[PDB]
């Protein structure tokens, strides 16, 4: 449902 | 604000035992978590910085993990001397909030 | 435990996936940008994706209301054909990119950039107080859209944008330790006013104290009133004619006067710090991802090899222990020093904004 | 490398307090200098932060405007001027120490002084 | 009747605009009032403002202006749509009437006034070598949703709608254009000396302009060609008022004038785009987003001129020059005025102007 | 489907 | 104003011939002229357009290339040189007649010249 | 692309006094940038309507225009003998210009 402009997260570089 | 939600609130452990402290953020906080070790008595000790860097000085026993929000302490190996209070900090956002905190005891 | 930073499209139809923000320079190489993009190839009709590693020289802010002037300049520009991938792609495919391809599946895809050794670091000049924002400053960035080429213009609902940083710190080796000798005698007197000032050190952290050693030898019949110890900055704006800009960033200065026939000898203490300079217009703060706050910008260090290396914006340090002596005759010198952090465990625009930054600034 | 801090003791309620806290080992503007206080059989609670680099303070909604942090830089030590202390200011307060660049949690600690109401 | 309809990117938003095209009448200008359809359960608590914004512009309309750019509000008006102002200005038209009875509750109106001394939509061409950069003062309408007027407004949820201020030839015509010169020698005293006029004060955009060339040259001295030329006047003001000439239209004949002999011929030039594509500087009529607009009608101003100047003014002459042997070149300056018929100071400014004058002056 | 930016049509001010 | 038109008549398959468009009672630049065919019994076609005003010339996809349209601004004449002629080349073509400032539709039609191959 | 006049019908029987509509219907939404012609037997064709409402100056006021989005429709509220003839639809917002493939009104 977000609308708003995404912005920079992370992520676990695994499987 | 941001909650750290620290569980158990105490365990029951012993000499040689693996003990997994966790720690779950409200908000997705990046990796900006550090742990604690407070004996009775006596000043905090950080040990774990960045939710994984140990901390210099710190034995090796103690390992920091991520996964998502959710923030684990591990001791592999653990010693007499480990038998204290543990705390998970987030410092992403102001106010730092800390865990409830987890009494380790014999 | 290796964790990537990724962003995604508007629509969520395209995806960055950088293992770093910030990339070093060594003085011979710069931390190669290897990256991941993940693009939906069903919604990519009959369009390819494309990454560019974009640097600029820019003047204003990324709003639209930018009410004013306003300057840009690509300092260097890259382009990466991701989807479709390219025939003969530079470099093999690095660990953490294999990583992410092997997590992604096979919509992911590497795009490789290499930064040449010349090119400026991240750095931003403070707005003003009478600027609404605007603020000169050399600024990476990566951009990721779908296009049916590189001549299509972009579109803000499938592009992302990834600000990076390219960073120095402080070299390994020492330096030699700052030292100066200025001397100043009269018209008739033999005598001469002579001071020596030194820094215990080369290189400097950021937020660490400076300790200069002022020796003053006055055998002259005048009397030194003040002794003014400051740390000045040196920003050295290079697009095509060289503009250097001197904002005073800290000022030591103690009442302490010197008797003719009479030596000195003082140890002062100056550090550099943003809580005093907020208000100060063209000082040179460090690069930032976003509207965070950085603190004073680091000093450029330049390879030993002349060739050019001159762009954007060159950042310097001096220390300055100026007397104020009766009858005037003031004397100076001036101690140059590197600020870093510690490594971690003539076309008429142009020359117009050169008119610009100097009627600005200088 | 110390964190040297007095000043606490028993207050009466809606009295006030000045906590000094000595600092060594380190400078005023490559650190941060906070103060967590941990209530008697309760958790960790941080009041207090400034950082002199920037001229930044930052506080607890439940101690914002009764408390005030100021940092001497010559003298490098930090002040915590709590006002107005009603019973929930009881704990005991610890002067915090973390990297200016960059924060990488309260590496050093006090010992804490205690302050009751 | 019909009315103009453009969406938000997301379609949560839409503007209606009975014209594109708003005329000044020298004592009034065309008011803007449209409607716009908003989404309130989309918008669960922001607002909906409209923006009349002009703004003297450098540069093409992209992002990535590698160079100068430049920007300067003439004019800004502000309407909070959604929620309806309490005291809105002026009764709702009769279009927007039908406009709201036909698109229901979630649907309001906005009303603008444009002042009386603004610059008509108007761009200068660019430059073979100049990267598509141009000048011109643009109008323009933006209705997005945001919390106040001070939070940024976003692309997907904002529409924005190019409208022109246009002026057309006044009905009553003006006086004929005519212009006279001597120029006598040091010794003679015999003078040389042309006529030259304008059939009319007034022609249209493709429609050629009649010179009546009349020399008289008792003189020694032989006029060796005729040139009639017509001239473009920019006259770009934002703080200093800079005056730009660029030749729109040549007609030189070799036709010689003997010394003591009249000279009498009507010389027919036509002003027109085809030929003038590659100057830099010409100024053209307004573009809604990139059709190929004639060049600019003459800036008509009221008789109440105490400033009056802003943006870009345009006015044309007509010029008779006669190339006379050693030297003593005689001319003459006809200004007429080309328009359409009607249908039936900081650095940034003081920099900008140096770089305005260096570019095409 | 159509994720263009929209443009500028009309409609008739009726019903 | 008038739209006369000369130029027409019988020419071989794969010949060439010229049209030519006599203006009057308007400008070159203040109109643009366009060449109309109607094949006998079939509906208007379009097939070239001239605006002098711009310099810009347009031609339909099946006389694209065979044909050209000029203008003699100071004669007031625009021409259409047809060449290649073919079989599909058979119609009466008119000229039309439009404003430059601005389209309203082709309000004023020459009389039509038969073109015709064999 | 190019777009399609498609004009309905081919052709049509009427009389004196009688209501004639000529639909014309575009394939792409063009504008209100479509024009009505009569184009006599023997003659070159004549503008009607222009701007698909607007009357051309000197034809007679029987004929109007409307448009209902994509859809054209031109009409004589009173045919005279004067207007049995083809009548064309064109629209020209886009070049090329197409024209509707014609209606011929017969008696």
């Amino acid at each position: 449902s977000k609308t708003f402009t995404p912005s920079t997260t992370d992520t676990s570089t695994r499987k | 604000d941001i909650q750290m939600t620290q569980s158990p609130s105490s365990l029951s452990a012993s000499v040689g035992d693996r003990v997994t402290i966790t720690c779950r953020a409200s908000q997705s906080v990046s990796s900006a978590v550090a742990w604690y070790q407070q004996k009775p008595g006596k000043a905090p000790k950080l040990l774990i910085y960045s939710a994984s860097s140990l901390y210099s000085g710190v034995p090796s026993r103690f390992s920091g993990s991520r996964s998502g929000t959710d923030f684990t302490l591990t001791i592999s190996s653990l010693q007499p001397e480990d038998f204290a209070t543990y705390y998970c900090q987030q410092y992403k956002y102001v106010p730092v909030t800390f865990g409830q905190g987890t009494k380790v005891e014999i | 435990g290796t964790r990537v930073f990724k962003k995604s499209s508007p629509n969520g139809k395209l995806t960055v996936y950088l293992g770093k923000r910030d990339f070093v320079d060594h003085l011979d190489k710069v931390d190669p940008v290897d990256g991941v993009v993940l693009v939906d190839p069903d919604y990519l009709k009959d369009r390819k994706v494309f990454v560019t590693l974009t640097v600029a020289f820019r003047y204003g802010r990324e709003d639209c209301d930018v009410l004013g002037l306003s300057f840009r300049k690509d300092l260097f520009i890259a382009n990466y054909q991701a989807f479709p991938p390219t025939p003969n792609p530079p470099r093999p495919p690095t660990r953490l990119q294999e990583r992410l391809l092997r997590k992604l599946g096979q919509h992911a895809h590497p795009f490789f950039f290499t930064i040449p050794q010349n090119l400026p670091s991240s750095v931003t000049l403070q707005p003003g107080p009478e600027d609404t924002g605007k603020a000169l400053g050399v600024d990476f960035e990566i951009r990721a859209f779908v296009a049916k080429s590189l001549e299509e213009k972009s579109h803000k609902r499938n592009s992302v944008r990834l600000v990076i940083r390219k960073v120095q710190f402080a070299p390994e080796k020492p330096g030699p330790q700052p030292s100066a000798e200025t001397t100043r005698h009269f018209l008739m007197s033999d005598r001469s006013l002579h001071l020596e000032a030194s820094l215990d050190k080369e290189l400097y952290y950021h937020g660490e104290p400076l300790n200069v050693n002022v020796h003053v030898t006055n055998n002259s019949t005048k009397t030194v009133k003040k002794i003014k110890v400051s740390v000045r900055q040196y920003a050295d704006i290079v697009l095509f004619s060289t503009a250097q800009y001197k904002v005073p960033v800290a000022q030591v200065e103690q009442d302490d006067q010197v008797s003719p026939s009479s030596t000195f000898s003082k140890v002062y203490t100056i550090t550099p710090f943003l809580a005093n300079n907020r208000e100060k217009r063209g000082l040179a703060l460090d690069g930032k991802l976003k509207h965070e706050d950085t603190n004073l910008a680091s000093s450029t260090i330049v390879k030993e090899g002349a060739n050019k290396e001159v762009l954007g914006i060159l950042v310097s340090y001096r220390v300055k222990v100026k007397l104020v002596v009766s009858r005037g005759g003031d004397v100076s010198v001036e101690l140059p020093f590197v600020l870093m952090h510690p490594k971690p465990h003539a076309t008429d625009d142009d020359i117009v904004f050169e008119d610009f930054a100097r009627l600005r600034l200088k | 490398v110390q964190l040297v801090e007095s000043g606490g003791g028993l207050v009466q309620p809606g009295g006030s307090l000045r906590l000094s806290c000595a600092a060594s080992g380190f400078n005023v503007y490559s650190s941060s200098i906070h103060w967590v206080r941990q209530a008697p059989g309760k958790g960790l609670e941080w009041v207090a932060s400034i950082s002199s680099y920037y001229g930044y303070t930052y506080y607890a909604d439940s101690v914002k405007g009764r408390f005030t942090i100021s940092a001497d830089t010559s003298k490098n030590t930090a002040y915590l001027q709590m006002n107005s202390l009603r019973a929930e200011d009881t704990a005991v307060y610890y002067c915090a120490r973390s990297r200016q660049f960059w924060y990488s949690g309260l590496d050093y600690w006090g010992q804490g002084t205690l302050v009751t109401v």
